[PDB]
């Protein structure tokens, strides 16, 4: 029943840190330990997402899917008092994330790691020399479209770095800068640079999607030719006309025999690891949202 | 009919030209004995004589059809002088190779659009559909003569082994003789009939042909491929039986057993066994590797 | 060896022995020094049903 | 015995929601663009049959005129072009309380949990849907198949050549094969849609979307009540012991 | 709130059987109907998997999904005492299986038919002339791996047919045959004929694959075509300087934001569906684990 647990800090917090936590009381955290009371390094998402080393996105996804989520309730001078989240119980949320994002009644909350700047997302604790990093929560179709636009932007930016002429950056910015949901207009800045080195958050989802999208038609023609029998579902035949012709023209003899097993197997692994990503990790629903009170009754 | 557009969207975009052919069940009565199974796995291949040799293997699905408005076509639906061959199987023990020829097809494709044509190899009438989107004598003989040459060499090899052994016999299989007749040592009657039937038996699916085509070293070295055709022609001869013996015990069986190494054994009733040797040039290996595998 | 071989978990009225037996009991349990041993976790550390 | 269900409160304008409606029909909510504090614009399935075009006689007897509804969803003809109308129909659950007011109207439903009223110590209720536009997908394809514990009610909304239509499906086997059996069910209506597919571009290809409303107490079945409105004679399937757990719209084709 | 079922045995079983069944205590098995008293045939999985019939795995997944699963609690000479699974309650669990995989903390578990070994998971009851067939519970990644292997085998055993033996020696037995793990390699049982059921699943896969090949974006293919020749990476190690000419024939048109945005949007709408065409098994979230006891706390 009583599931509120306290993390105890090593050193006394400064006043700026106190007011910074009082700004962000009712929000979500990753909780590394199922038992609550243990050292401060667990509750931070800084071990996975740090200032020092460039983070790949799937690491944060695999970390968030596993570890539990907790809601801060109280901040005192030597203590942080947290509430664990278990399904089958109702809780409270305030949207103290920074980028204001409108929460409707009966909407679908999704918890996704932040693509924004680090200073926007985290609090540094100079007193205990640690970092606490807050996972972003955003509505489900908006989060879908956020992933869409940042992924397509990574593809266009990497292409224009490959070949400058083919891609116009103004046509990229005018379309991908704007996000419209239900008459609410939010302008989101894209990642600043891809660079020659490994880029900030993306380039891993992009390459996985790219190897997947190139393997998809080559795998699909092989599968459709392999499938044909009596008892196969009839609609397949109706869709045999639906394929574009040049995709249909491919001969199986070119790609070697064991390489069929290689390309198919690699493509299937990428599909299955890739599909559950777009369901967008941890999910919740909210019964009622209060705009003037900024309070969401969630479960 | 759906098989044509299925091919044209998947295999017709891999192979250039197609001729869509419908086979009556009476024509099917040639290959398959005492069975009417559906013909899905049927593999059609081309084979052209006197220039070069090649096969391309493809399934066109067959289903029985009521769709002809003409009552007569009620039944199954699936350089001229050359061959096409359909290899037909099911889950059970049934394998047949049918030979369609040209100049029934190019003349037949002349205008339910349908026309009757004749078989040369196994003479019956077939029916050719035309969709709105659309040196003679040596040519069949070769698959005959090639194989029959092998038989002659194999038969001659038996004689050489008998020339090894002072021209009598030896028994390699423990089969008790049916009785100790006085009127049994005219068994010269039996061995002559071996050289009767072995030379007059020629088919693509002989036992030694499958012995030529080996997937593994060890398991074919451990396995024997046999065929027994009866004496003197009473009935239907069996080829390609596997041994994963009783044949020597019962009469009416000139048993023939081939190992994958080309070694052969002619077994007579009474368990008399004569060993035979095979000689295959790489041309012959190329031909058997082309068609059989 | 196997966990439960001669281990009978019946609630015998055990004797109290003054000596201490826990000296390096975890490592000896890890290696397998004494056979036919069971580890009983706290939720199943009870008197059994009779 | 479980925790009391999380109720939701809604203020609808009274002209787009009848007082006469039975206690327990499921309701569906529509999202307005600039103002949504005022009018929630919640729909009932009988209203959805009028906004999409003897059920029709009752649906015209209850709801008269439609242009208020056409005002509430102005872009319906643009949404059916793009297959975006299913992205706005959110499921909310069956009806419990209807506090009567002239201009506004106070709807209280059940978002999640076992369906119940709130005044007395939790008198239960039931959830009702009409038997027409309702297809049991357990008697549709029928050793002995096992008897599971729990049964699921799904909802599908399908854009046929005569516009979009919604269906409710009752099965008990699993979520991973109800999709495949629903493709097998909507095979022939799919066969009637690809007449005029080829001029129209990529966005139209989606055939419908599937959500999972909830899990009612299986191994029992349902009953067949009716509507007691003046002219009605309208048969309605009713189910007890319902536990609402509205899901996302999963695409079918 | 009380989960308890007793199964009444018809005739008494021997001591040899009661010994091994008491060894099997604490393991999952599926039950047919939700009643207090059950017949023994519905208790065993062996009804769906007879010895004489051809092995059909995906239909056993279908069977195991419907059949409410239980945990063996007490083995007595006339009685099998089981508690069941409400989806929202927490109960202890034990692992003692012969193809043995050590479980991880906060790694989700899936239930499968016993693909690996016929005798290893099962015990026959000749006194009552049945067999009790224990299912296989695995951590989710290797479970998805085995699922992909069985589906690709149901394809490729159709594809090989007869004519190339060089297909047969590697394709049928290398990727499809062995399941690797850390310091381990375990065999799979391969059906002599690829039988029924899996082919309807391949039909639905082919439907989704044709609809997905209708909507493919080009810029990602540009990213692949640029990176496979101009640079080298570990993800691209499948692709040498050679490109499939397929992507060259699809690669003639220019790039545009407005088309790829919509293409990506529809692919987002369709990759959500693949999680339910992939999953097929019940999920159990592990909250605690006891390596010394082989007794976890699932959820």
């Amino acid at each position: 029943m009583d599931l509120k647990v306290v993390v105890s800090l090593s050193s006394r917090l400064y006043t700026d840190e106190i007011a910074k936590m009082q700004q962000r009381i009712g929000c979500i955290l990753p909780l590394a330990s199922t038992h609550g009371t243990q050292n401060v390094q667990g509750l931070g998402l800084g071990q996975v997402y740090s200032l020092e080393t460039v983070p790949d996105y799937v690491s944060m996804y695999n970390y968030l899917s596993d570890c539990t989520l907790a809601v801060l309730d109280e901040v005192s001078v030597d203590s942080l008092i947290l509430t664990k989240i278990v399904p089958g119980q109702t809780y409270a949320i305030k949207n103290k994330y920074q980028p204001f994002f409108q929460w409707h009644g009966t909407g679908s909350l999704s918890v996704m790691p932040p693509v924004f700047g680090r200073e926007h997302a985290t609090v540094k604790l100079e007193s205990n020399d640690v970092d606490i990093v807050f996972p972003m929560v955003l509505p489900t179709p908006i989060a879908e479209e956020v992933l869409q636009k940042i992924l397509l932007f990574n593809v266009y930016s990497r292409v224009v770095m490959q070949a400058p002429g083919n891609a116009d950056m103004l046509d990229v910015h005018m379309h991908l800068g704007s996000v419209s949901y239900l008459g609410h207009h939010y302008e989101l800045a894209l990642p600043e640079v891809p660079g020659p080195l490994g880029l900030a958050l993306l380039d891993n989802l992009s390459l996985y999607f790219c190897i997947m999208v190139t393997l998809l038609p080559r795998a699909s023609m092989r599968l459709v030719r392999g499938l044909i029998r009596h008892e196969h579902h009839d609609l397949l035949n109706l869709f045999q006309e639906m394929v574009p012709d040049e995709i249909a023209r491919i001969d199986l003899d070119d790609l070697s025999v064991a390489d069929d097993l290689s390309r198919m197997r690699v493509m299937m692994t990428y599909l299955q690891s890739l599909a559950s990503l777009f369901n967008l990790g941890p999910r919740l629903a909210t019964a009622a949202y209060s705009q003037e009170t900024l309070t969401a009754t969630c479960w | 009919m759906d098989v044509h557009i299925d091919n044209q969207v998947l295999s017709g975009l891999g192979t250039p030209l197609l001729v869509h052919l419908f086979v009556p069940d009476t024509v099917m009565a040639e290959l398959c004995p005492n069975r009417v199974p559906n013909c899905e796995g049927a593999w059609c291949q081309t084979l052209f004589s006197d220039r070069t040799g090649l096969t391309r293997v493809c399934r066109v699905f067959a289903a029985r059809g009521m769709l002809p408005g003409r009552p007569s076509h009620r039944g199954t639906f699936t350089n001229p002088f050359h061959v096409a061959a359909l290899r037909f199987y099911d889950e059970g023990g049934l394998v047949g190779e049918l030979q369609i020829y040209y100049l029934s097809l190019f003349e037949g494709a002349k205008r339910a659009l349908v026309r009757g044509i004749a078989h040369i190899f196994s003479p019956h009438a077939l029916y050719v559909v035309t969709y709105p989107e659309l040196s003679i004598l040596g040519a069949p003989e070769r698959e005959f003569r090639f194989l029959i040459s092998v038989a002659l060499r194999i038969s001659a090899s038996f004689r050489e082994k008998l020339a090894m052994q002072a021209w009598t016999a030896q028994q390699e299989i423990p089969v008790v003789i049916p009785t100790s007749y006085s009127r049994i040592y005219k068994n010269s009657d039996l061995i002559r009939e071996a050289f009767f039937t072995v030379q007059t038996r020629v088919s693509w699916e002989s036992c030694w042909v499958k012995a030529t085509i080996s997937n593994a070293p060890k398991t074919p070295d451990a396995c024997l491929w046999i065929d027994s055709h009866p004496l003197y022609e009473e009935g239907a001869s069996a080829w390609g039986k596997v041994i994963d013996v009783a044949l020597g015990t019962d009469g009416h069986c000139v048993h023939l057993a081939t190992t994958s190494d080309g070694q052969a054994f002619l077994v007579l009733p009474g368990g008399f066994v004569i060993k035979g040797q095979l000689a295959l040039t790489p041309e012959e290996r190329g031909y058997i590797l082309a068609r059989h595998g | 060896m196997a966990s439960n071989e001669g281990v009978e978990n019946r609630p015998f009225p055990y004797l109290t022995v003054d000596a201490d037996l826990l000296s390096n009991l975890r490592q000896s349990a890890a290696e397998g020094l004494f056979h036919s041993f069971d580890l009983l976790v706290g939720k199943d550390a009870r008197e059994a049903g009779i | 015995g479980w925790r009391p269900p999380v109720f939701g409160d809604f203020l609808i304008h009274a002209s787009s929601f009848n007082n006469a409606e039975a206690t327990g029909t499921p309701l569906f909510q529509f999202k307005q663009s600039d103002p949504f504090s005022g009018v929630d614009a919640v729909f009932t399935p009988l209203s959805l049959f009028i906004l999409m075009n003897g059920l029709t006689r009752m649906a015209n007897l209850l709801y008269d005129s439609p242009a208020t509804l056409a005002d509430l969803v102005p872009d319906f003809g643009r949404l059916v072009a793009d297959r975006r109308f299913h992205n706005f129909i959110t499921p909310v659950g069956p009806l419990v309380e209807n506090i009567k007011s002239t201009y506004l109207n106070k709807i209280t439903t059940v978002v999640h949990g076992p369906v119940v009223s709130k005044a007395i110590p939790r008198s239960t209720v039931k959830v009702t849907v009409p038997q027409e536009a309702f297809v049991d997908l357990d008697a549709w394809l029928s050793g002995l198949q096992p008897c599971p514990a729990d049964a699921r009610l799904y909802v599908a909304l399908t854009y046929e050549e005569a516009g979009p239509r919604f269906t409710f499906f009752q099965s008990s086997r699993g979520h991973c094969q109800i999709m495949n059996i629903l493709r097998i069910y909507y095979s022939p209506s799919i066969m009637h849609r690809y007449a005029v597919v080829q001029p129209l571009h990529i966005e139209e290809l989606t055939f419908g979307a599937v959500a999972c409303l909830g899990t009612f107490s299986a191994t029992d079945g349902w009953r067949r009540s009716a509507f007691n409105y003046r002219g009605s004679s309208l048969p309605v399937v009713e189910i007890d012991s319902f536990y609402s757990n509205v899901s996302d719209w999963e695409v079918i084709l």
